[PDB]
């Protein structure tokens, strides 16, 4: 089947101006 | 199978070269897993001849030899299974 | 000869050496290298050039090496003195009457 | 197991790494580019496909004494299917 | 290194006051104090006064406030906790691109708090990855270490975690100091990681180092080494941090420079990137003619710079008055300055859609002010050309020869280079036909003569300059000119006329000193 | 009593001539062979109506586009 | 090991005088070799006449083709009967105008070449004819 | 001067290349990095950027989007592609 490829995009969490708890959300 | 990535390109628009010349372009509504192309309001320009705008189309996917899609086609996100 | 000026010249190094650190760091230093003063301008260091009996010390001349394969270690001690890279003053003079006689 | 030792497999090294690989059709076209994915039936779709073909002007002083030359048009994102492709070879 | 000239100029080129100066000499001691930083920020050089950066791994044990200026700045804009989670996703992602055939069932990043990414006193566990059968716990050991050893220990969940250090002289070493951290991570009194056999992993940000001694899962160290040496590597926000701190220093490695093209690279300046082959050395012009009597006739005359696309067939030619080559009270060093700036204004005119995006320049210093002149517009690469083309033939021709001798007015008027190979021939083909055509009127008159038009009524087309041929014309035309240059080369060098192989033919018609 | 199948596995890695059915060929070692009688030639040689035109590293030719194979 | 620089009384009994002392050397001396020897070599016929005037010389009418043409001079001298400097720079121009310009003939610009020599041997045609494939406002 | 051949791949690529247009036990497979959801690899710099971005959870301004969006047109005009002017002027 040769070779086929995808990728998630990554989001990364949000650190600074999340206007929320400390810990970090899942 | 690249059908079913096919399959869950409704709503974009994309071109599709035939083997015969005739490319169609036009917003794909509709892919079973044979590429059978529904599009709606798409625009075909065959080999040395003008092209004609329609407001549905049926391209086969036995005829299609080749596939355009733009810059802004998620296909890292669309080829996961 | 003038031991009294090797005290001075000692003296003079081991003040230049504290205005240098206090202009680093605010406190007194406990024992800063002299790589930070003796090192050549090239290599970023003050460059500095001591007649001190400055011994480089044997224990912190180890470098380092970020191998692909995990951590390597690297092996390497007086930092020399102007009193024998210049040619005495007696030796400069006969040398230079030599070479005048050869040159001619 | 078997997907990486078959001739697909070698299409599948053409674009093991996103290598360049070209693509030569039954149109006699020759689509260079990495290919980002494939499928079973040779369904290759690849990004910024450069597809580069014979040209001919087409008796152009009307006496039919021309030369073909090398047409090169650029695409973003393409989807090949493997019924019309004829070969294809990953860059040396 | 940059000496005194990490700014523009410090602000040296104006007129502040005292205290700006002060300031801007006080400067360069910032910098080296960072330079000799981790030799200076050891625990043992000075006495005990552990501080930590605010949100930060930086442990300044002391008070050195152009050090501590220095770091600060140089991690400005929160970039230690963005850098632990860009770490941390880039490991996700890592090991989620194949995580299937390692036997992972789900990963999913536990919530840990942006304190937690800094803070040694209390850690916690980053990659929380499921692995969907019974995973032999392997005993805690080092990476690096190549022994396989794995207690009779197995479960479910199996941790990773990666932390940041900055090390000193001393505290370079992340192996030993990362076992010991997971150690004391293993019986942590607060860090509760939810796998006990869950991996550490450290980065020596200091020293550009990473390393990680915890439970490694059994097929997953390599997969651990891999994707660690990968971000090393290319690690987004270590490697902006890394241009950060060079630039912080004045540190600049020399970026490599455009390669020649030699004469396998001939051929390579056809391709879709516009390159316009700027040759302007005939600019300089003069009368230079020795009267009858008394002195010689110090006339200058009015140059012209050449700009011409062999990649599009295109000749441009911007004349050059000798009003404003004489008496301007300047050297030539500040003509070739202007003559850089023409050059660059003359590539603003043109459209950004057609700028030339490799600029090939036959004066070797030249490259330099055409980098320094426009310099806001770096889309354009100054590729060296070594052969220099006989383009200085233009200025000999009867039409463009006598146009640049009296063209008193700057003149961006274009031209064809190629009589009528733009549309007939191929674009390296036209290339070739007008090498030929220039070398063939460098080599002689006569010869150019008979080269351009053999016959007296075939000439060059009323709109064109180049003598118009077809494929037979030009074959016989060309054929005539290589025979004349292989003349001029036998003369030149006392050999043999037609003993220079074709790729040796084609350097020397170039201009390579062979 | 030769069939195709241990003809075409023996071959792998043997100097052999694959013939498409647009009349081009590959010349050069076959790698391995599918269910549909797919090519995978390394180290060939594309000769197009007999007159080589050069190497091409690693050809892949379809099942529905090659004519023959001979092993030379 | 503080960084306190110690004074070098008593420290320096063994130290030498000259110890880390390097006289230094005269760099890029094989450029200005080389620039002399182009310049040397660019005024050698400037050096060879500059002694000779034109109104009060008697020899004065009289660079790698130098020694074949001195080779020749002297191969015409040889066969000649201690020939003068004039007579020897002729026949060495005879000898160049008769074995560049003979149309690649070889056996008629032999009996020429013995004729004009004295027909010593073949050999000396053979060294001659060598010689005349190795010498060409 | 290779032009392109009819039913041959050799030629085209030819041209492309005078032109320069070219434990279980195992080996890992693994080729990470950052490409924006659009397919454009983001530089280093823009990594950065959007990485910065999505931590401070703050977007690009109107300003900036409309920089954005000009820079990318003017990149896919350039990628999709005045001497016949020149010729009939002379």
């Amino acid at each position: 089947a040769y070779a086929i490829n995808v990728s998630q995009k990554r989001k990364y969490r949000q650190y600074m101006n999340r206007k929320g708890g400390f810990n970090r959300p899942l | 199978k690249l059908v079913r990535f096919l399959m869950k390109l409704s709503h974009e628009t994309v071109t599709i070269e035939l083997k015969n010349g005739t490319q169609v372009h036009g917003t794909i509504t509709g892919v079973d897993v044979s590429m059978n192309t529904h599009l709606k309001a798409v625009k075909m320009t065959l080999k040395n001849r003008e092209p004609v705008q329609l407001e549905t189309l049926s391209i086969r996917g036995n005829n299609i030899r080749y596939f355009i899609l733009p810059d802004s086609l998620p296909l890292d996100t669309l080829l996961v299974d | 000869n003038t031991q009294e000026l090797l005290d001075l010249l000692v003296k003079c190094e081991n003040k230049i050496q504290t205005r240098i650190k206090i202009g680093l760091n605010s406190k007194m230093p406990s024992r800063f290298p002299p790589v930070v003063f003796y090192t050549p301008k090239e290599l970023g260091g003050l460059g500095m050039l001591s007649m001190g009996h400055v011994l480089i010390p044997q224990s912190d001349l180890r470098w380092s090496k970020q191998t692909d394969v995990g951590i390597t270690h690297f092996r390497s001690q007086l930092i020399p003195n102007l009193y024998r890279y210049i040619q005495p003053w007696e030796s400069e003079f006969i040398d230079s009457q030599r070479v005048w006689a050869e040159y001619a | 197991e078997e997907f990486n030792t078959g001739p697909l497999s070698v299409l599948t090294q053409s674009v093991k790494n996103n290598t360049q690989v070209l693509i030569n059709c039954r149109n006699n076209k020759k689509l260079l580019g990495r290919v980002k994915a494939f499928d079973r039936h040779c369904n290759m779709v690849l990004e910024n496909v450069k597809e580069m073909w014979t040209e001919v002007p087409k008796s152009g002083k009307g006496k039919k004494k021309s030369k073909p030359v090398n047409k090169d048009r650029y695409i973003s994102k393409m989807f090949l299917r493997g019924d019309s492709v004829i070969v294809v070879l990953r860059n040396p | 290194w940059e000496k005194a000239s990490g700014f523009e100029e410090s602000m040296k080129w104006k007129k502040l006051t005292n205290a700006q100066r002060s300031g801007l000499n006080q400067i360069p001691n910032r910098r080296f104090t960072l330079w000799w930083s981790p030799t200076i920020n050891r625990a043992n050089v000075y006495v005990g006064f552990q501080v930590q950066l605010d949100l930060t791994g930086i442990f300044m044990h002391g008070k050195i406030p152009t050090l501590k200026i220095s770091l600060i700045q140089i991690f400005r804009a929160h970039l230690w906790q963005k850098i632990h989670e860009s770490i941390v996703m880039d490991l996700c992602q890592v090991f989620d691109q194949e995580l299937d055939a390692l036997e992972i069932e789900t990963v999913q990043k536990e919530t840990i708090h942006p304190r937690k990414s800094y803070k040694m006193n209390s850690s916690c566990a980053d990659i929380l990855l499921f692995a969907s059968y019974k995973w032999n716990v392997s005993r805690p050991s080092l990476l690096a270490d190549s022994k396989d050893v794995m207690d009779s220990t197995t479960t479910q969940k199996y941790w990773i975690d990666i932390q940041l250090r900055w090390g000193d002289y001393d505290s370079h070493d992340i192996e030993r100091y990362a076992r010991a951290k997971f150690l004391d991570y293993t019986t942590d009194n607060m860090s509760i990681y939810p796998s006990p056999t869950g991996v550490l992993i450290a980065i020596d940000l200091a020293y550009n180092l990473h390393s990680a001694y915890g439970n490694w899962f059994p097929g997953s160290k390599p997969l651990i080494q891999q994707a660690m040496a990968k971000i090393m590597k290319a690690n987004p926000a270590l490697y902006v941090l890394r241009e950060r701190i060079r630039k912080g220093l004045q540190l600049y490695s020399s970026e490599p420079t455009e390669p020649y093209l030699s004469s396998q690279n001939y051929g390579e300046l056809f391709s879709n990137q516009i390159i316009w082959f700027v040759d302007d050395t005939n600019v300089y012009r003069v009368t230079i003619h020795k009267t009858f009597e008394g002195n010689l006739t110090t006339k200058p005359i009015n140059g012209a710079i050449f700009i011409f696309n062999p990649r599009t067939g295109q000749l441009f030619l911007k004349i050059i008055h000798t009003s404003v080559w004489a008496g301007q009270k300047r050297l030539g060093q500040l003509a070739k300055w202007k003559t850089a700036e023409e050059v660059a204004a003359l590539i603003r005119s043109l459209p950004v859609e057609e700028q030339p995006k490799q600029i090939i320049v036959t004066r070797k210093g030249m490259l330099d002010p055409l980098e320094v002149h426009l310099l806001d517009f770096p889309n354009i690469v100054i590729k060296g050309s070594e052969l220099q083309l006989p383009f200085q033939a233009c200025l000999k021709v009867e039409k463009f020869g006598d146009l640049i001798l009296k063209a008193t007015e700057p003149q961006m008027v274009l031209f064809n280079l190629y009589d009528d190979w733009l549309k007939t021939i191929s674009s390296y083909t036209a290339f070739s036909r007008l090498i030929l055509i220039l070398r063939a009127l460098h080599v002689n008159n006569d010869r150019a003569k008979v080269i351009l038009k053999p016959d007296k009524t075939t000439i060059t087309e009323p709109h064109h300059i180049w003598p118009t041929l077809t494929d037979e014309e030009w074959i016989k035309v060309e054929v005539q000119l290589k025979d004349l240059i292989l003349a001029d080369y036998g003369k030149k060098n006392n050999v043999n006329v037609a003993s220079l192989t074709q790729s040796e033919i084609r350097d020397i018609i170039l201009g390579m000193e062979i | 009593p030769l069939n195709p199948k241990p003809f075409l596995n023996g071959l792998t890695g043997k100097p052999v001539m694959v013939k498409l059915k647009w009349g081009m060929e590959y010349k050069g070692y076959l790698v391995s062979v599918d269910g549909y009688m797919n090519m995978q030639l390394a180290n060939t040689e594309e000769y197009i109506d007999g007159a080589l035109s050069g190497h091409l590293g690693e050809v892949l030719i379809r099942c529905n586009n090659v004519l023959y194979i001979r092993g030379v | 090991p503080t960084g306190e620089v110690l004074s070098l009384v008593g420290k320096l009994e063994g130290t030498r005088m000259g110890d880390k002392a390097q006289r230094t050397k005269p760099q890029m001396q094989e450029e200005r070799r080389a620039k002399r020897r182009k310049r040397d070599e660019d005024r050698h016929d400037i050096n060879k006449m500059k002694g000779y005037t034109l109104l009060s010389e008697g020899i004065d009418e009289m660079k790698e083709t130098r020694e074949t043409y001195e080779v020749l001079l002297s191969f015409i001298q040889a066969a000649l009967g201690d020939q003068p400097r004039d007579i020897l720079c002729g026949a060495a121009d005879e000898v160049l105008a008769v074995l560049k310009n003979e149309k690649l003939r070889d056996k008629e610009r032999r009996k020429e070449i013995d004729l004009l020599l004295g027909q010593t041997d073949d050999t000396r045609y053979h060294v001659l004819v060598n010689l005349g494939k190795k010498i060409t406002i | 001067e290779e032009p392109i051949v009819n039913r041959g791949l050799a030629a085209a690529l030819l041209l492309c290349q005078n032109k320069g247009l070219l434990k279980d036990g195992y080996k890992p497979d693994v080729k990470i990095e950052y490409v924006d959801e659009t397919g454009r690899k983001l530089t280093p710099k823009e990594a950065f950027r959007q990485l910065s971005h999505r931590f401070h959870g703050k977007g690009s301004g109107k300003m900036k989007t409309e920089r954005r969006m000009k820079k990318l047109d003017e990149e896919a005009l350039l990628k999709k592609m005045l001497g016949t002017v020149a010729l009939l002027q002379e």
